[PDB]
């Protein structure tokens, strides 16, 4: 039926949360069904279906859509891949399940960019991200485009930042600042983690990174010691989105009910609820 | 391919000046020594021609050069950047630029056009090309906490507070119901410009103006007699505007995306924008 829409997301907390059934065969509480695909080993496409309970601050999303355009779906998490690369020129992730019609649509922090824009239709976005900066409180520092990140060596001492590789953000650098990246490669990190603990104990003077993440982080870091820049020196300001199928009849309700929920104040409630901290 | 792009004066994102003796605009370039590309826009003063530049200037330019499209600028009638009214009733009808894009006075709009739900049921709106929100600019040595001060909320005829007539700062202060103390307030005092109402502040006039934080920090960076506060309360974005049977609309927003990833809205944001 046309009512009935498949939905993929990805476990990435706090955007999506996946615990495991009530231990009254039901998920209760503030979660939806979601159902995942569970691989037999790591060296098989052999796997069972394994039912789950969905939470988070793109569920709510997902469920106020649902009540607002007035469509019931079929919730489930993808396996092959993350948000979506395009590997031997096929597209995995949340991205492949919508571009090979797979998913009606995709729910999850997924980065409003160009490249996936050419075979996906994106909503507009629900939170807005792009390439910050955290540092320790009392570091000055404007953003990516300071001179004390392109031109490290003209400062005595010079800064200490990195970021974690094979990511959008190395990409990013390094096509755009070329030397900042060659730079770069001395202080990167293994994870989000790593980097946190670098910035705290004075091996690293900064982090560069997703911006809707490191305000997460900064605003619950322990003491409030780790402070991201100003969002209007975030550079290349984009947003997560929702992607759907190239021509979707659903990008256009989708759009007004977003929008809706961003002049609502919904939206500001679910950050508060979700993303918002102590700091 | 010869697109009307309608626009808006409203700096830093469109300056307007006037035309030299001979009909062009004068050859200037910026404080760090970019070339200031100028076109001639046509507008109120009967019509006449004026020099068009800035930010939202530089954008259609990188816009109608990856696309391939000749273009024709002007501003806007009646000044205003559109929202829904009843005629005299039975009918409604968008007045601004909004009312310029749907009538077929205007193929685009390039603006810093804020994105909103009552606007994109009968417009398409790009991708957004400057993410922002709303601030309130007040004179240096007002005091308020922001739109939750006191002064804000429970309202009287000693501290008067406004912003822009027939804008998307009106529609958000009007469609909720839950804002109508404040909105009844600002109705008796809203200004038919920002400019003017940036100059009420400054005249001690007006005492809060609630607007766009990408306009508002600029001109508290310019005139140092003015400031912002509260931060944001409001996160909008600004987007080309276009009707809903646009060929361009696909190719606008990839374009509009790779200029965030690139670095070219950040060469524009530190044009125009930035300052201390
Ligand atoms: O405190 C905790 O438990 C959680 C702490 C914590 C750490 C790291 C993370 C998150 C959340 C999301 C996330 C997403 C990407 C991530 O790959 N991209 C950014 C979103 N967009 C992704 C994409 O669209 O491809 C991608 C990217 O754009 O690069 C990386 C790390 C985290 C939360």
């Amino acid at each position: 039926d046309d009512n009935h829409l498949s939905i993929v997301t990805l476990e990435e907390a706090p955007f999506v949360i996946v615990e495991d059934i009530d231990p009254t065969e039901t998920c209760v509480r503030n979660t939806v069904p979601c159902r995942k695909f569970v691989k037999i080993n790591n060296s098989t496409n052999e796997g069972m279906n394994v039912k789950k309970c969905c939470k988070g601050f793109c569920i709510d999303i997902l469920k106020k859509l649902s009540r607002t355009v007035k469509f019931t779906y079929d919730l489930y998490l993808v396996t092959n891949g993350k948000h979506g690369k395009k590997v031997n020129n096929v597209w995995n992730g949340m991205i492949g399940e919508v571009v090979y019609q797979r998913a009606v649509m995709a729910v999850g922090s997924l980065t409003i960019n160009e490249e996936r824009s050419e075979v996906v239709d994106f909503s507009v976005p629900f939170v807005e991200t792009g390439i910050s900066v955290m540092v320790s409180r009392g570091t000055q520092v404007t953003g990516l485009s300071d001179k004390k990140f392109q031109r490290p060596h003209d400062y005595s001492p010079p800064f200490r930042f990195g970021t974690v590789p094979n990511g959008s953000t190395e990409r990013n650098i390094r096509n755009n600042y070329p030397y900042m990246h060659q730079y770069m490669t001395r202080f990167n990190q293994r994870g989000v983690e790593d980097a946190l603990v670098s910035l705290k104990t004075g091996k690293l003077d900064a982090f560069i990174y997703d911006a809707a993440v490191l305000n997460y982080k900064a605003g619950r870091d322990e003491g409030c010691k780790l402070v991201t820049i100003g969002s209007g020196y975030i550079f290349a300001t984009t947003g997560y989105g929702i992607a759907l199928q190239k021509g979707s009849p659903w990008k256009r309700q989708i759009d007004l009910a977003l929008l809706q929920f961003v002049g609502d104040g919904e939206m500001e409630e679910l950050e508060t609820l979700w993303l918002t901290g102590i700091c | 391919t010869r697109l009307k792009i309608v626009t808006i004066h409203q700096e830093p994102f469109v300056y307007v000046k006037p035309t030299m003796s001979d009909g062009t605009c004068k050859e200037e370039f910026t404080v760090n020594g970019d070339p200031v590309k100028k076109v001639i826009c046509t507008g109120p003063n009967h019509t006449v021609p004026q020099c068009c530049y800035g930010f939202c200037i530089d954008l259609l330019i990188k816009l109608a050069r990856t696309m391939n499209f000749t273009y024709e600028v002007h501003l806007v009638a009646d000044g205003k950047f559109g929202t829904q009214e009843r005629v005299n009733s039975n009918k409604k009808e968008w007045n601004g630029m909004m009312g310029e894009l749907l009538s077929g006075q205007a193929d685009m709009i390039v603006a810093p056009l804020t994105i909103n739900n009552e606007r994109a049921q009968y417009i398409e709106f790009s991708k957004p090309f400057k993410y922002q929100g709303l601030t309130i600019l007040v004179k240096k040595g007002t005091r308020i906490t922001g739109i939750n001060d006191p002064r804000l909320r429970n309202p009287s005829d000693k501290f008067i507070y406004a912003t822009v007539k027939q804008s998307s700062v009106d529609i958000y202060f009007r469609r909720q119901v839950e804002l109508s103390t404040m909105y009844r307030h600002m109705e008796k005092h809203n200004y038919e410009s920002a400019a003017e109402a940036i100059q009420a502040v400054r005249d001690n006039k007006l005492h809060a103006f609630i607007w766009d934080s990408a306009v508002l920090e600029f001109e508290a960076s310019q005139k140092c007699d003015l400031v912002t506060t509260g931060e944001l309360f409001f996160r909008s974005g600004f987007g080309i505007g276009m009707r809903k049977d646009s060929p361009w609309k696909q190719n606008v927003s990839l374009s509009i995306l790779k200029s965030h990833e690139n670095g070219f809205m950040e060469d524009l944001d530190k044009t125009w924008v930035r300052y201390q």
